[PDB]
């Protein structure tokens, strides 16, 4: 379509270049056969030898320019069709990591879009070469026809008319061919399910010793289809004997035709050698057009899956622009209600209204489910609100810059992943800068990993694996959240980052959240099973079935004898 | 490497019956490649005669004996065509009837661990590979060979100096060729792995999206993807350049054989000893020579090739089964005394977890015996030892004094016969169905057993009686139509030993008690098995059978 041509536009310096070098190869890589005519000719006329070895140099400086030209052309061709298939690759992938959260959560299609990127590898080298062998050829036989032509236009005119009549009606007379084909496969297809019906029943088939009926069912069968089978050679036979005839009484027409002009005296013996010659090579280019055309229609065809994934429309909010030099962290939640937009049926999240404030530690509790990492997942813009309104400082999350946002509210989730490449990368993920050694190790110590840091052999540098195979999970807990803990974020969530830790990764989470001199201009949202991380904290919030039941601080509610009571005694 | 070589032995030894068809496919493209290589000799005859001083009667004999040759070759070729396509069709048709006669041979406990779907995949698929594996080749192989050696033929008819020139070229393109593949090789090494590095990264980013947008790390995701599309390209634009290096030297060399030939020509027909015609032939036969030598030199590669796809098949067609032979005893004093001495039974699927802990029990002809227990118990595996379908692990079964797998295979089912727990019913008719496994039988027994199986009924409101169509698998009756079908089946063939695995019915089976007493007759030992005690009860014995222990 248009597109190919859009997108292969931004080089039509040096494609004409090698179409150039191309039409200039294609002329001179057929003086071999016009300066045989002529040579012969001139051996029949006794002439001298000065024109002999000036056109012997002639020829062979003409064939070895061809074949310069050719490579050369050749060359320029691959290199700008890698470039723009890396760029079209590249440009694909972007297309594709701009779509919305609810596109990617469909995990059990996550290798479609982990294949359709590859696709556009193996579709474009399928359009590289045969839109080379097109090109590489039609001129060429452009080339010959420009001959022949000059030759005598009486044999051309007798070729060319009846080129159609011998690269057509094989074409359609391998319709019977085909169709008996389809028929002997559709039975061959029946006989199999009659023998697969046999062999899954086989207790009750050998309960009856039927074994022998089962055989007499099955040759029967294939005495039917031994008929089409008979039918099926003699097409195949008359296919090909056609083919062949067709294409053999060609030269047996062009050879009575051409002497009956010789005979007449308007061309020598020298111009039908020289014929006899190029009418191979322009049947040769016209087979070759003929098989290369469907490939690259099947491939033009298939282009148009690519295009989907490259101008799918984002269902999401464009990034803002908003990057304030100074934020407080204060979070508002204005009555926000959530449903899931894969089923957006079911409302998760309903009513919910709280205020963190830097400095203050907020412990949300629940039982399992209930939405607990909703609110985590809907903080840190992963999704948007159906209902109600979330406020950071006075603005809403859209309106923030994306980087910037996502640098200034930082999240440990259930099950952190860890990416395969080295482990001080990993602790600095994402960051625009890349930060001193003194700035990781600060990490690494205010996080408690740094105790078996320094007990790798490689240290910092050790690489990991995909999957994080190569860490147990208190130091992938730990390694995360030094990751969390790398940017100084104003509004930090831990939802389940104290579930398999070790007790010094514990005291040292319970030391950052309370007695940390650097908690101040830090507003936590702490989702944990440990009660005595869950008594100090100043507000606790209850969530049961995506509503708020149940606040305030420990004291109060521990008065109240209600459900977090009941949670304390279990 | 002798796995190929003996699978190749194989294949041949398996297309042997159909050596008359590929004899004349052979002489039919002998025919047709000599016939096709006359053309550009009498070409060149033409061209020589209209040179000089003109002769019609010469011309026109050319001419017609182009034209006869030129039908010749195109009927020679046809007929190879066809004899080729044909000898296709045989041996798939051969294969196929050979796996499946071989396939149905085998124990329960391969089918039980097989799937059906790779039997399918296996039957419907592998076959085909086989068939066109001999014939192309063949065909291929000796159409180069031939067209070798008459073009060379030629070649030494025409002139040999300039065939000497001519041979003079090949050892220079086998080193190339060599080297060109050695390097492609480890080119294309280099670029797969290059590739796999580069999928990683997008692997790995589209996996854990989550952890990527809650840090906003997208663009590092693409530009870390564009530095590995980056060493990709730089692989593939190196391996283009070797291969248009490659393909540039072989030109070159092509066009100094070919100068090299026509100046010699030249030289020879300026002395006389050659002619215009002689040298254009000489021409076409030298293009057309030199991919016929390069497919013979690379068919014995392409050919073991292809061999892998048909060794699955022939290990199937190999596999041993896990039987008894066969006894050769058929008497006709069968009164029907069932006895089970320390039966214990392991699935040979799932070994050393029996289920059977040593039941012994006695059967009688005249009496009924029941059998009782829970879901779960095995009550199903007795009555399959009892079908002679397995094989005990410890103790023996007993058959008029005699053991079971000493019986003849076809007589001992037709003495023996069960209900099924759940019936299995085929694509035939009803009449088929009812009558399967018989070769031969009257329309009276099977109107006698539909009417002892309660089945007539309903066998008169479908078209054309019992000989009705049913669908596939039998999905056209009801549970309780195909239970009374089932149970009128067994009851065709008047067995002597017959056992009812009810357990899970609902063709309201008081019915068929009240039938006349579970069929028993008084000649004739009758197993039922039922879920509860109360829903029997006239059983003369009764067996509670629980944890494969009887009560
Ligand atoms: N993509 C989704 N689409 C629809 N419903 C979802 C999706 N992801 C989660 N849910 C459901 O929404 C609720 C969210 O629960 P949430 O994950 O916050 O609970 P939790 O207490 O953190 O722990 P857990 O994951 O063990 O339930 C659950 O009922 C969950 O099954
Ligand atoms: N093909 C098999 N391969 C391996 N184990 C099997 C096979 N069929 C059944 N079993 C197991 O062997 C035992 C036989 O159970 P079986 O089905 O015969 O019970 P049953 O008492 O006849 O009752 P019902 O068939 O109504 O459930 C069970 O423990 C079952 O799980």
């Amino acid at each position: 379509v248009r597109r190919l041509l859009g997108c292969l536009g931004s080089e039509t310096r040096r494609l004409s270049l090698f179409l150039v070098l191309v039409v200039l190869s294609s002329l001179g890589e057929m003086a071999i056969p016009f300066f045989t005519g002529r040579l012969t000719d001139w051996i029949l006329q006794d002439g001298s030898a000065d024109t002999f070895t000036r056109n012997l140099t002639l020829m062979s400086i003409l064939t070895i320019a061809s074949a310069v030209l050719e490579f050369v052309g050749d060359g320029i061709y691959n290199n700008t069709m890698g470039h723009v298939h890396s760029h079209l690759q590249g440009e694909v992938f972007g297309a594709v990591l701009r779509q919305e959260t609810e596109f990617f959560q469909q995990n059990q299609t996550g290798n479609i879009m982990s294949r359709v990127t590859e696709d556009t590898s193996t579709l474009s080298d399928s359009l590289s070469e045969n839109l080379s062998l097109f090109l590489w050829y039609l001129v060429r036989g452009l080339c010959l026809l420009g001959i022949m032509l000059w030759g005598s236009v009486s044999l051309t005119m007798v070729t060319l008319i009846t080129l159609p009549l011998l690269f057509l009606l094989p074409k359609k007379v391998g319709k019977w061919y085909q169709l008996l084909e389809v028929q002997v496969r559709e039975s061959l297809a029946k006989s199999s399910q009659v023998a697969i019906e046999a062999l899954s029943a086989m207790p009750t088939v050998r309960s009856f010793a039927n074994e022998e009926g089962e055989a007499q069912k099955f040759r029967e069968k294939l005495q039917e289809i031994k008929t089409l089978n008979q039918k099926e050679a003699v097409a195949y036979a008359v296919n090909s004997w056609t083919t062949s005839i067709s294409g053999m009484l060609l030269k047996v027409g062009i050879l009575y035709i051409g002497g009956q002009l010789v005979t007449s005296g308007a061309v020598s013996s020298g111009n039908l050698v020289t014929f006899v010659l190029y009418q191979m090579q322009f049947t040769q280019a016209v087979e070759v057009l003929l098989s290369i055309y469907p490939r690259v229609q099947k491939a033009v065809g298939s282009s148009e899956k690519i295009f989907e994934y490259l101008d799918r429309t984002p269902r999401c909010p464009p990034s803002g622009l908003l990057t304030p030099l100074h934020l407080e962290g204060l979070v508002q939640f204005q009555d926000v209600s959530f449903a899931y937009p894969n089923r957006p049926d079911v409302l998760v999240l309903q009513g919910l209204t709280f205020t963190l404030r830097p400095g203050e530690v907020t412990a949300l509790v629940g039982p399992n489910g209930s939405g607990k990492s909703t609110v985590a997942a809907l903080l840190q813009n992963l999704y948007q609100p159906t209902g109600g309104q979330l406020l950071l400082d006075g603005k809403p999350l859209p309106q923030y810059e994306h980087r910037y946002l996502h640098r200034q509210v930082a999240a440990v989730g259930q099950e952190p992943q860890v990416f395969g490449r080295s482990l001080q990368e990993n602790i600095a993920y994402g960051l625009t800068q890349k930060p001193t050694m003194e700035e990781i190790t600060a990490a690494a110590v205010k996080s408690g990993a740094h105790s078996f840091i320094s007990g790798l052999p490689q240290g910092y540098d050790t690489e990991v694996d995909e999957a994080g195979s190569q860490l147990s999970g208190g130091q992938r807990q730990a390694v995360a959240l030094a990751r969390a803990l790398i940017r100084k974020p104003c509004v930090l969530i831990l939802d389940d980052a104290t579930s398999a830790l070790d007790a010094n990764s514990q005291l040292q989470v319970e030391q950052l959240l309370y007695e940390s001199p650097e908690r101040y201009s830090r507003s936590v949202l702490l989702i944990t099973q440990h009660l005595s991380l869950v008594e100090q904290a100043d507000h606790i919030l209850f969530l049961e079935g995506g509503a708020i039941r149940e606040g305030g601080t420990h004291q109060q509610l521990m008065e109240k004898k209600g459900c977090y009571w009941a949670m304390v005694q279990a | 490497q002798v796995n190929n070589k003996v699978l190749m032995w194989r294949l041949l030894k398996l297309s042997r019956p159909d050596l008359p068809l590929l004899v004349a496919a052979f002489f039919f493209l002998v025919l047709a490649v000599l016939g096709e290589t006359l053309i550009p000799h009498y070409s060149g005859r033409v061209i020589d005669i209209l040179g000089g001083d003109f002769d019609p009667h010469a011309f026109a004999s050319a001419i017609f004996f182009m034209c006869l040759f030129s039908f010749g070759s195109s009927l020679s070729a046809g007929c190879r065509g066809g004899c080729f396509t044909y000898t296709m069709s045989r041996i798939n048709l051969r294969i196929r009837e050979q796996l499946f006669s071989s396939l149905l041979r085998q124990d329960l406990g391969f089918f039980q661990e097989t799937k059906t779907g790779e039997l399918n995949s296996r039957l419907s698929s592998d076959t085909t590979l086989m068939s066109n594996w001999l014939p192309l080749n063949a065909n291929v192989l000796l159409r180069s060979l031939v067209k070798v050696v008459g073009l060379y033929g030629f070649m030494l008819s025409i002139s040999p100096r300039l065939t000497l020139l001519s041979l003079l070229h090949m050892p220079f393109t086998i080193a190339a060729e060599k080297v060109y593949n050695t390097r492609h090789q480890e080119v294309l090494r280099e670029i797969q792995d290059a590739v796999a590095r580069a999928g990683q990264v997008v692997r790995e980013a589209v996996g854990g999206l989550q952890t990527v947008r809650s840090f906003g790390a997208e663009e590092h995701e693409v530009c870390r993807y564009k530095e590995a599309l980056e060493q990709c390209r730089q692989l593939y634009w190196r391996r283009d350049l070797e291969r248009a290096l490659y393909l540039l030297v072989r030109r070159v060399l092509h066009l100094g054989v070919q100068m090299l030939m026509l100046s010699c020509g030249l030289q020879q027909m300026q002395d006389g000893e050659l002619t215009q015609g002689s040298l254009l032939s000489f021409m076409i036969y030298q293009e057309s020579v030199g991919s016929y030598v390069q497919t013979l030199v690379y068919i014995y590669g392409d050919m073991l090739s292809n061999v892998g796809a048909a060794e699955k098949v022939f290990s199937y067609m190999d596999r041993q089964p896990n039987l008894p032979s066969p006894g050769t005893l058929a008497p006709t004093t069968l009164q029907g005394v069932v006895k089970f001495q320390d039966v214990s039974f392991a699935y040979p699927n799932r070994p050393d977890r029996p289920v059977l802990k040593g039941l012994t029990f006695t059967l009688r002809p005249g009496e009924v015996t029941a059998l009782v227990g829970p879901n779960g118990s095995g009550k199903s595996t007795v009555a399959a030892l009892l079908q002679n379908l397995y094989q005990p692990t410890g103790g023996q079964v007993l058959l008029d004094e005699k053991p079971i797998s000493q019986y003849e295979h076809c007589y001992l089912h037709s003495q023996v016969v069960s209900v099924g727990q759940e019936p299995v019913l085929f694509s035939g008719s009803v009449r088929n169905n009812i009558a399967y496994g018989l070769q031969s039988c009257e329309d009276d027994k099977v109107m006698a057993a539909a009417q002892a199986a309660h089945a007539d009924d309903f066998i008169q409101e479908m078209e054309h009686g019992i000989y009705t169509d049913v669908g596939e698998k039998g999905s056209q009756l009801a549970a309780g139509q195909k239970q009374r079908l089932a149970i009128a089946r067994a009851l065709v063939r008047d067995p002597r030993v017959l056992i009812l695995d009810e357990a899970t019915s609902a063709l309201d089976v008081q019915c068929e008690q009240a039938l006349q007493d579970w069929n028993s007759r008084g000649d004739r030992t009758v197993l039922v098995i039922a879920h509860r005690l109360q829903t029997v009860q006239r059983a003369h014995q009764i067996l509670v059978l629980q944890e494969g222990k009887l009560q």
